[PDB]
RNA sequence: AGAAGCGGAUUUAGCUCAGUUGGGAGAGCGCCAGACUGAAGAUCUGGAGGUCCUGUGUUCGAUCCACAGAAUUCGCAUUU
RNA sequence: UCUUUACCGACCGUUGUUAUCAGAAAUUCACGGAGUUCGGCCUAGGUCGGACUCCGAUGGGAACGGCAACGGUUGUUCCGUUUGACUUGUCG
């Protein structure tokens, strides 16, 4: 016979803290220009859609252009979509950690709508890293960010004690 | 199947060593912290000794963990990773995480999307 | 500084009621105690192994050190410790142990037979051993048996009021007294005074005396008195408040407060010790480098 | 190198607190170079003419912060400490005591078999079998201090969130407990012969 | 109060004693309470009650296994 | 646990165990992916079989690692003493 048995399990008490996914509101005045210049970029030739705008679509080239390799461009900028299904979840608990040990001012802007599967199923794999130095998109970039789209840490900003969390998981066990 | 029985008594001594675990491994990883945001590796042995005598207490009184904090923590030596050594990905495998002390922590992620962990499943879990 | 941990309680069962009377007549004799001189008084109380305990936890303890004894301490400048003499005989009915040690301080026993003499020893857990001074001894002790007890931890301990009873009773005193002197190794011997009356108290220097009449040495007395004595309370003091021996509630200051010293300073209500802050983190480094204490 | 020193981390931490005691060494022979007497200038003395010497100085400034608020508010929240306290319960604090942890603790030697121990106040960074290790400042010194546990008894306050009313202080020994924190985790402590504790009596 | 030396057995709730692939800490009696009786015993139900002799170490985890330190107790053609 | 001037090293084999859950798997059962080599159909190199190597979220864990018992050593097992001196009795 079964029967369930709850164990109890020590929860990571800040990770629900750590991915508090940053207050994102007013998103679609910001996915017709993104879409439409991305599309523009992967309409004409390959050479073509890096070669007027740096970009970066693999997370290897994502870690290792964050190692600290190229440190002049410091207002670098990236689009991470979350409550998406068909996204691993392994980078995704490890993309907005690796952005805050960067020396670079990094801006990362988590993307809401759940319908949002084009730009996974077109590009690579539903992340998108550029650089905003001289570029035309930083004139309406540097707009926006300021008003929602603010990305700050409350967590290792100040010193706080944290409260202890136990959870319980679920165990079918057969006699 | 069989029967359902939910209980929310809590036993005391559990509690005492999952904060004692818990604490543990807060002052770990903000002695982490603390010590890399402001300069270079000073006190790196101090904090995962910590984290070692964390998983004795784990091997103790028999509790396991979320896959979160051994995700966290090495195997080996027992370090934490907030600060690792590369991460390379599509290498012609899946994925590697490569550490300071040469203990590398790879996961299954060129196979398939939409998997989850035992703990991270909609109805499996109930907090506090 | 000197102990005096064996004097007598007027009341044997619960169900009798100690006269005002019997109350002053103690307070009397703590008076004579403090007169001449002494340091510490634990105070005794029988307790039979068959009789019908009472399922309390406040009124377990008959002796009320707060109300009378604290308002004779602000005259006396002394202390008074409570404890249990198990008068146990037979093995056939017992007490819950956890509840009657945790009561008091001191917990002691008193033999009859043979095998409680033995499972006292073994597994019993209490501070010293008295023997029936005025009766016949139960059974002559075993050297490896009182050795490895006091290797152990508890001690014998003897009774030199009980011959100030009678007059035959001094021969059967002075037959256990020499014979646990002779089975103990002159390890320990732990004396007290039984004395019900402040008309039978006495000097360090003739109580000195008598241990050298009966068979003991001098300074192994004194030693007794200022080594073994204020030893076996601290046992039963830090076991009955703090953890067996682990983590004490007890405020370490320079000379003023202690575990022993200091009882009044703490809350005996459960467990704490009220403290001010006299410990900074912020600005207090070396103890000879300070200067505001 | 980096990877032949971290490979066991007891030697890399016997490592780390012999390292940590040069340099305090180094410090007291270059401060009686710089003859000033302040720590606040030997410090930026340091720094202006000793980079490599200062990197592996400890920071005591910041680690009573990162260390005594978390200690302080990890006890109020374990043994229920809250601003009603007149339903409190002894005898489970202090078995949660016996099964907390001291990694962290700040403790104070009030007494000792030594007379040069007491005095000491430390905040703890590693627990051994039966030694204790702590940190304190003096004028300019900054050494990490071992300091035996057979015949010593130390002390650590547990502070009232009210102001200058109320406050607890409770008292450990460490020659009762000689063990590592794994073992103390699972052992329940029991009787002793509690013999060799005459200095308590005689101090 | 009848040693000294030798072998065997053994310590678990107040008591008498089980028990153990090594993963739950128990039974009888006693205490308290329920049930029952005009009352009580017996019968029956439930609760309270732990230093598994102590310590090390092995192991992921000890009443159990290894070592160390105590001892309990029988026998030596006996009832002293 | 081992080795000893090892001018080459050598952790013996078998049996059982590591409870529940987890995981593909609690003992080199098996399963999934990648690389190499060989053979058959076949020849823009597609598929199939066999062998090796590496990896796969879980748990102290995949490490022929830890624990307990037994022996092939010059065949195993059983039985008996090689231990006494005075006194007494018998026999020559
Ligand atoms: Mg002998
Ligand atoms: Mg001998
Ligand atoms: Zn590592």
């Amino acid at each position: 016979k079964r029967r369930q048995v709850y164990k109890p399990v020590l929860d990571n008490p800040f990770t629900n803290e750590a991915h508090m996914w940053p207050r994102v509101h007013d998103q679609p005045l910001i996915w017709q220009l993104l879409q439409s210049s991305i599309i523009n970029k992967l309409i004409h030739i390959q050479s073509k859609e890096n070669y007027p705008w740096e970009l970066y679509t693999d997370f290897n080239e994502i870690v290792q252009y964050l190692s600290g390799a190229h440190g002049n461009s410091d207002p670098v900028c990236l689009f991470v979509c979350n409550k998406d299904p068909d996204v691993p979840l392994v980078l995704l608990q490890q993309i907005p950690l690796l952005c805050y040990m960067a020396p670079m001012t990094v801006k990362l802007v988590q993307l809401p709508k759940s319908a949002m599967d084009t730009f996974k199923s077109v590009s690579k794999y539903g992340m998108l890293l550029l650089r905003c130095d001289d570029r035309v998109d930083k004139k309406f970039v540097s707009q926006i960010q300021k008003n929602v789209d603010l990305l700050q840490f409350p967590w290792l900003n100040a010193i706080k004690y944290r409260p202890t969390s136990v959870k319980l998981l679920k165990t079918t066990v057969p006699i | 199947n069989g029967t359902l029985l939910v209980p929310p008594p809590r036993t005391i001594a559990n509690q005492d060593h999952f904060h004692r675990l818990n604490y543990l491994y807060q002052i770990s990883a903000y002695q982490t912290r603390a010590r890399q945001k402001a300069r270079t590796d000073a006190h790196t042995p101090l904090a995962r000794n910590y984290i070692k005598s964390m998983d004795l207490i784990s091997k103790k009184t028999k509790t396991s963990l979320l896959p979160t904090i051994k995700r966290t923590i090495c195997k080996k030596c027992h370090r934490l990773l907030w600060t690792p050594k590369k991460l390379e990905i599509t290498s012609d495998g899946a994925l590697s995480v490569m550490c300071g002390c040469g203990t590398v922590k790879r996961f299954n992620i060129g196979a398939d999307p939409n998997y989850r962990t035992y703990s991270e499943r909609e109805g499996n879990l109930l907090n506090s | 500084m000197l102990v005096d941990l064996n004097v007598p309680w007027p009341q044997n069962s619960y169900a009798d009621k100690v006269t005002s009377q019997a109350v002053n007549n103690l307070i009397k004799t703590l008076s004579t105690l403090h007169m001449l001189g002494y340091t510490h008084i634990a105070i005794n109380f029988t307790v039979n192994h068959s009789e019908k305990f009472p399922n309390d936890v406040k009124l377990l303890n008959p002796i009320d050190i707060k109300r009378r004894f604290g308002e004779l301490m602000d005259r006396t400048g002394l202390k008074l410790y409570s404890r249990i003499t198990l008068i146990i005989d037979d093995p056939s009915k017992g007490q819950s142990l956890s509840k009657i040690s945790q009561a008091f301080d001191i917990v002691a026993a008193l033999p009859i037979s043979e095998k409680g003499l033995t499972l006292s020893t073994t597994n019993l857990d209490i501070d010293l051993l008295t023997f029936q001074y005025g009766s016949r001894l139960p059974t002559f002790l075993k050297h490896k048996s009182i050795c490895s007890c006091v290797n152990r931890g508890v001690k014998l301990e003897i009774v030199y009021g009980y011959a100030l009873r009678d007059v035959q009773a001094r021969r059967q005193f002075v037959s256990n007294v020499r014979s646990v002197i002779r089975s103990s190794r002159s390890r320990g011997i732990v004396i007290g005074s039984g004395a019900m009356s402040p008309l039978e108290c006495r000097n360090i220097l003739g109580v000195t005396s008598l241990i050298k009449n009966l068979g003991l040495p001098s300074d192994r007395c004194s030693k007794a008195m200022g080594d073994l004595a204020s030893l076996v309370l601290l046992n039963g003091r830090l076991r009955n408040k703090s953890h067996k021996q682990t983590i004490v509630t007890g405020g370490g200051s320079g000379n003023g407060d202690d575990v022993v010293n200091d009882v009044q300073g703490i809350d005996d209500v459960q467990t704490i010790k009220v403290v001010k802050r006299s410990m900074d983190a912020e600005q207090l480094g070396h103890a000879s480098k300070r200067h505001k204490p | 190198d980096y990877q032949r020193i971290n490979k066991n981390s007891k030697i890399a931490l016997r490592e780390y607190i012999n390292n940590c005691k040069k340099n305090t060494k180094k410090c007291l022979k270059l401060a009686y170079e710089n003859k000033i007497t302040d720590k606040e200038d030997l410090l930026h003395y340091i720094e202006e003419k000793h980079p490599t010497i200062y990197e592996s100085l400890p920071q005591y400034v910041d680690f009573v912060p990162m260390y005594k608020e978390l200690w302080i508010n990890y006890i109020k929240e374990l043994l229920n400490i809250t601003k009603n306290l007149k339903t409190f319960n002894g005898s489970l604090a202090l078995l949660k005591l016996s099964m907390a942890d001291y990694n962290g603790a700040l403790l104070r030697v009030t007494k000792s078999k030594n007379k040069t121990l007491i005095g000491l106040q430390g905040i703890v960074i590693w627990d051994s079998q039966k030694f204790f290790i702590m940190i304190v400042k003096g004028n300019i010194i900054d050494e990490i201090k071992c300091i035996p546990k057979k015949g010593t008894v130390f002390q650590f306050e547990i502070p009232i969130s009210d102001d200058d009313d109320s406050a607890l202080r409770y008292s450990i020994l460490g020659d009762r407990f000689k063990y590592r924190s794994v073992d103390r985790a699972g052992r329940k402590f029991k009787s002793r012969r509690c013999d060799d504790m005459l200095y308590y009596i005689q101090n």
